[PDB]
């Protein structure tokens, strides 16, 4: 043991599953930490910044990977079906901690099966206060809510804040925040303290209170029902709104449409909006993966992997989740790993394991 | 069974009072008490007292929404620590404020293996010599437990909304 | 009387010279105003909102600027050398306010002096504080500065604000503003309103409160000199090879636990001053940013090339060329307002003429040809 990070390789990810801080902590449990050359560069880590921690700089992925007991990604490995086979260099009867998608990717659990690999999906991580420093979903959606203001901002043509000068005043932008969940609350925070006045609106009850906890108004004054009736008090708002944010998604399903193509025509141009759900379809149906699309005067934006556009504040978060979640299972006499079976965060994320799937959802 | 304060009584045991540990949660935010915190910080400050800010990593709803607040209202990065940082100090500290915080300083996370808490690590507020909660009403906090330290001794109950308590703790100084 | 204001048909210029609140005043003080069509798209004005202000929509530009009496431009007009003539569609005997650029540009200058035309040069304004509601570089700097930090954070892989999280604090990100002025002020407030740790220096000395009054942190070097600093108009001098070893001394504490450094200093009639050199950069951490809005008077990094991101030693150097145009729908309207309030004054009450007062010191120094004479002591 004998843990190995590689680079990430799959297009457009410069996140890295390592810090300089991690790497210390995993020597200090007994391990020789190895890491790809150029793993970190996308997350502005250098290699010579993994060695001063402690590391071992390994010249490619296979020979990072060959003798490794531990392996930590963050995206799911490649398979041969994808053309670069990544899980045979995985060494049979390891573990394996990452992102999987596992829940919507069975191909690559079947092929970490066939290598007896046991697989831990950190999307799975069970939501109990315990687990909350181990929770990538809440670690990686916080970084994208920030971003998501700071590509709204840098598409928008006016100013975030009010600006009363000698020449005249230019007003605020108004802000307006579709979903708020983790994503949400910060891009209302980031939003709010540009000088933006920022309106939301959820399906959920408590969160009322939370946008109102950083000075946001929620949109209400006075099956499919939830979408024909809600945009009447919000179309008022959306008509006034500079800059459109929607972060919604409904787990597992495809995400729901909040900004049809007919509420886009009754905006303003030079509006923008940033759709973070626009990997499970959009909640604007004109959003496209990867692009910045036009349309009725209203720049769509629909930028993928919106984590990866915060790489260097995003892997020491990322790095520090799968530390958390790895530290309580090393003996610290005898340098081994023993996952106990009782424990739910272990159980809860278990996908594999020994050659056989585990998690109740893949079973045949 | 709680030792249930109010605004003047709670006031004066935080003016002398060497030192003082403003421990801030979601009610803080809830009621945007944050301006009228460093309000009665500056007041503490100003007398010679020794005031510092200890955030939990999950204060409030969100990451980082005690630190916007926080800097909104104007309170400098140097006051203001992390909970590995700043637990060693509340043994030293006379008061622990604790405003529109709960779960956070819940000691059966710790303490008892049956609860939904257990095992996130907490501010040690208990250690103070008095622990000044400010909470409108004896009900939950998001994870719906009772706090052992509310009804024990050491420990002041004030019943009001934290930025009306606030400005009504700022009015005895 | 008739006004006119083209569309800006330069490259990447999406500014404008008119609001529809600036219609409405010039329609008060007896202006027809026939606006381009479409002239706003890049600043979201409509023509509908100026049609309902008082404008006239026209097609072409030679249509709107065809018997115009006074004409507003933004940028200077193109000459037929450029690529296409504007400067021939004007009405010959009219009067043109923009910025004109005249002091380096003289081609444009003698053209308009050819055809008779009355040229105001915006950016030669004297800086008085009665003047500060016409002046076009404090506007337009100002939302250069706010633009810097947004440019920065757009270009930077960290977020700006400290939060304390479950998987651990994300450490606020630190800036460095070199020289502090119209634009350096603003992004001082902007990089602080995102939660970021502000250092600042200048070579003036009144700088320091102001940068202290943001909540920033002054960067002092050399107090005994920064008081021979500033000039009689407000502005800085060279300050020579001696200050600037002593000054690259002084920030390189702060320089190399900086995320993002703001560039912004400039000296009139010179090239910028070089504050941050290649042997500096090498010094920077990786995945840092510099903005350098001083990159079209030769740049204060050596390594920024105009229009162009240039990544070098680890550190992106940015330097985008005509950054006010990136908040073109904000500058728009004040740079309108500006040229408003330096034009009212000279407006009769019920003559339904224009008398530009050649008494006022702000017309004199603005004016730069008129009737086909060159006027300015150029
Ligand atoms: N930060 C994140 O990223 C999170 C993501 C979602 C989950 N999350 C959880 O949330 C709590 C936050 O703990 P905290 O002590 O800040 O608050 P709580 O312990 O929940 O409760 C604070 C108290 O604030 C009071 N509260 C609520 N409103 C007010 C006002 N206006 N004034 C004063 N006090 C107020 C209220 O009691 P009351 O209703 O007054 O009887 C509450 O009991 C913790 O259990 C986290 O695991 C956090
Ligand atoms: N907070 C924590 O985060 C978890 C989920 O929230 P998250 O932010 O991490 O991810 P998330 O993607 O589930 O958050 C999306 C947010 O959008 C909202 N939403 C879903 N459909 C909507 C619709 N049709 N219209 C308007 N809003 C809609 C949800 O209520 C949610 O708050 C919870 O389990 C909780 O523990
Ligand atoms: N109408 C008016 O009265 C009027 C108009 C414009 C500006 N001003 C004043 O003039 C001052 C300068 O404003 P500006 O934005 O036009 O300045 P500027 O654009 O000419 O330059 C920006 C800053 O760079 C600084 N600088 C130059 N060389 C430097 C170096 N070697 N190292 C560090 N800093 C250096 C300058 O001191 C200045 O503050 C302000 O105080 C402003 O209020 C007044």
């Amino acid at each position: 043991m004998k843990i190995a990070i590689p680079k990430e390789r799959r297009p457009g990810e410069d996140r890295v599953a390592i810090s300089p801080e991690v790497v210390k902590k995993l020597v200090g449990l007994g391990f020789e930490v190895i890491v790809e050359q150029g793993a970190g560069v996308g997350a502005s880590i250098t290699d010579d910044a993994l060695t001063a921690a402690g590391a071992t700089i390994a010249s490619t992925a296979a020979q990072a990977l060959s003798q490794a007991d531990v392996v930590w990604k963050v995206q799911r490995p490649m398979t041969a079906e994808e053309g670069t086979d990544e899980v045979a260099l995985i060494k049979e009867g390891a573990v394996l901690m990452c992102h999987l998608g596992a829940l919507t990717n069975r191909p690559v659990v079947e092929a970490l099966t066939k290598r007896k690999i046991t697989a831990y999906a950190m999307e799975l991580m069970p939501r109990i206060s315990r687990a909350q420093s181990m929770d990538i979903l809440s670690s990686q959606s916080n970084l994208a809510g920030y971003r998501a203001v700071i590509d709204g901002a840098y598409e928008f043509a006016r100013a975030f804040p009010m600006m009363m000068t000698a020449a005249g005043t230019v007003p605020p932008a108004r802000v307006l925040v579709f979903g708020v969940g983790v994503a949400g609350l910060q891009a209302i925070a980031t939003a709010k303290r540009l000088g933006a006045v920022v309106m939301a609106t959820d399906v959920r009850a408590a969160t009322k209170e939370q946008v109102e906890s950083l000075g946001g108004k929620f949109i209400t004054v006075d099956g499919e029902e939830f979408r024909k009736k809600q945009a009447e008090a919000v179309l008022k708002e959306l008509v006034k709104t500079d800059i459109a944010i929607t972060t919604a998604l409904i787990p597992g399903k495809p995400a729901p449409v909040l900004i049809t193509e007919e509420m886009v025509t009754k905006m303003k141009p030079g509006s923008v909006i940033i759709d973070l759900a626009v990997e499970a379809g959009g909640n604007c149906p004109l959003s496209e993966p990867g692009k910045i699309v036009v349309k009725h005067g209203v720049k769509i934006v629909g930028h993928t992997n919106v984590p990866s556009r915060v790489a260097a504040d995003a892997s020491p978060l990322f790095a520090k989740n799968l530390l958390n979640f790895l530290t309580p299972h090393v003996d610290k006499d005898t340098k081994t790993l023993v996952m106990k079976l009782e424990d739910e965060t272990v159980s809860g994320t278990c996908v594999t394991r020994d050659g056989a799937i585990v998690h109740p959802a893949l079973t045949g | 069974s709680v030792k249930a304060g109010s605004a003047e009584d709670a006031a004066f045991i935080m003016k002398n009072a060497s030192k003082v540990i403003i421990v801030p949660g979601y009610g803080m935010a809830v009621a945007q008490a944050q301006h009228a915190l460093r309000e009665m910080a500056d007041v503490l400050k100003k007398e010679g007292v020794e005031v510092s800010y200890a955030i939990h990593p999950v204060a409030g709803r969100m990451p980082g929404h005690m630190n916007v607040l926080l800097a909104e209202a104007n309170v400098p990065y140097d006051e203001v620590f992390e909970l590995e940082e700043i637990n060693s100090s509340f043994q030293t500290a006379d008061v622990a404020f604790v405003i529109g915080a709960n779960d956070v300083t819940n000691p059966a996370a710790k303490t008892d293996p049956s609860s939904p808490i257990y095992g996130m690590p907490i501010l040690d507020v208990e250690k103070a010599g008095t622990v000044l909660f400010i909470k409108r009403s004896m009900a939950s906090g998001y994870a719906g437990v009772e706090n052992e330290l509310f009804f024990r001794n050491n420990t002041m109950m004030l019943f009001g909304d934290a930025k009306k308590m606030t400005e009504q703790i700022v009015q005895a100084m």
